[PDB]
């Protein structure tokens, strides 16, 4: 055939892929942690959007630390051979590498080692996008006037 | 606003 | 030209390779949500996905989504320490190739 | 619609906004150097930037340069610890628009 | 005049702007830090390929921590009211946010801020480019055949 | 190679 470039991701696959939102709204009393009033619009906006794209939408509310770990590597060990890339997105309260469970801390390298070109081989060379909605720190960024 |  | 750390026999590619972070904020910031409207990053988010997933390149899109946050977003709080404050989304990418959701 | 966190008469944007971090490699990995060629990095950056400044938008250039470096370095090293390693750049833009170095 | 769309950055002021190459290749004895070889050939390969973009290129060999500080502090403190932007390229040793200078560690933090949106006013609105080649720890990717 |  003509001349082939390979410049942009393979998104013609049976399946566009997975989209898992995981929605932490409501903490463990014992932590202290604030609900996430206004969090169930962003789940339903993403829930939404990602469908009109075509990605199965798998939605995940209020899940422990350890809920978060077991689903991740679940799903880390699907087969995707016939899906195109692969969406998580998180939605909780957070600090800088961290996204929080409804009863504790999870290191977000935790989540993504799981999809690592080694560790989930029919994802190797396809796009892994994570999406997330936390705080990474305390900063307050005042801005400046335009 | 909600953020701590 | 030769090295001895390119053109290798069997090739491979980073473990870390192909994944593409997209985070509400900047490294150690804040990241703010409305109580009644959602957060920032995921209403920009989806409203660009919305308006140019069938038209722009995923990191454009992206680009469009830090732009509408860092412009159209400042915070109102009852306590001066968290009032008028910013927010700019942080692009992460470790991707490899382009990516568009249609094809 | 109204809120109390958008269409501020004064606008103002973040302190942090329009800035980009092309980083050589991922968040807590190595970063390696050929001693006669210079770094992986460096040598993809340049040669993508040669190619392709006068075509392309900054980010795309940069996702060639992460592409370049993932698929054609491995280190050689008499020391099994740091021999056949990877390498992947890692983009971080909390850019505000598009970059064309041509206009 | 027609539909006006601000989807890129004005790239077309009278200079593209400052690049500046910190380049440490020699490191005081008292840290025992390796000499960087090969640097120098990034250091001109930047030069060079930047010199063709059309910016306004200034190298530094190796320069001390508060060497490092200085130039940064007095760069941010020119007046870049007729540059498009602003490229900084750091080559040196590093640790996750940190880049070293001949003899010690400085914060990209502290590097940074220099240039934030309320402190450098000339280059407000305009993007600010920073290159590092540097460590950002000790992991090793063993990679994945494709 | 170089680099620790």
């Amino acid at each position: 055939s003509g001349i082939s470039l390979d410049n942009s991701y393979k998104m013609d696959y049976p399946e566009m892929g997975l989209c898992i939102i995981i929605n932490n709204k409501n903490f463990h009393k014992s932590t202290g942690m604030t609900s996430r009033s206004g969090t169930d619009v962003d789940a339903a906006n993403l829930r939404e959007t990602f469908r009109n794209l075509k990605y199965e939408v798998r939605n995940k509310n209020d899940l422990t630390r350890e809920e978060i770990v077991e689903l991740m590597r679940d799903v880390s060990k699907e087969d995707h051979s016939k899906r195109s890339s692969f969406v998580c997105v998180l939605l909780s309260h957070g600090e800088e590498g961290i996204i929080f469970g409804t009863n504790g801390p999870v290191d977000l390298k935790k989540i993504t080692n799981f999809f690592r070109g080694d560790r989930c081989r029919s994802l190797t060379g396809k796009p892994k996008l994570f999406i997330i909605q936390a705080c990474r720190g305390t900063e307050l960024d005042c801005g400046i006037e335009t | 606003i909600e953020t701590a | 030209a030769s090295g001895v750390d390119d053109d290798m026999a069997c090739h491979k590619i980073p473990v870390e390779a192909d994944f593409l972070y997209a985070y509400s904020t900047a490294p150690g910031y804040y990241s703010w949500r409305n109580s009644k409207d959602g957060s920032w990053f995921i209403q920009s988010l989806c409203a660009m996905l919305k308006q140019y997933a069938d038209k722009l390149e995923f990191m454009h899109i992206l680009t469009r989504v830090n732009r509408k946050v860092a412009t159209e977003f400042e915070s109102f709080s009852f306590d001066a320490t968290f009032h008028a404050k910013k927010q700019i989304p942080c692009i992460v990418s470790m991707l490899t190739k382009e990516l568009y959701f249609y094809h």
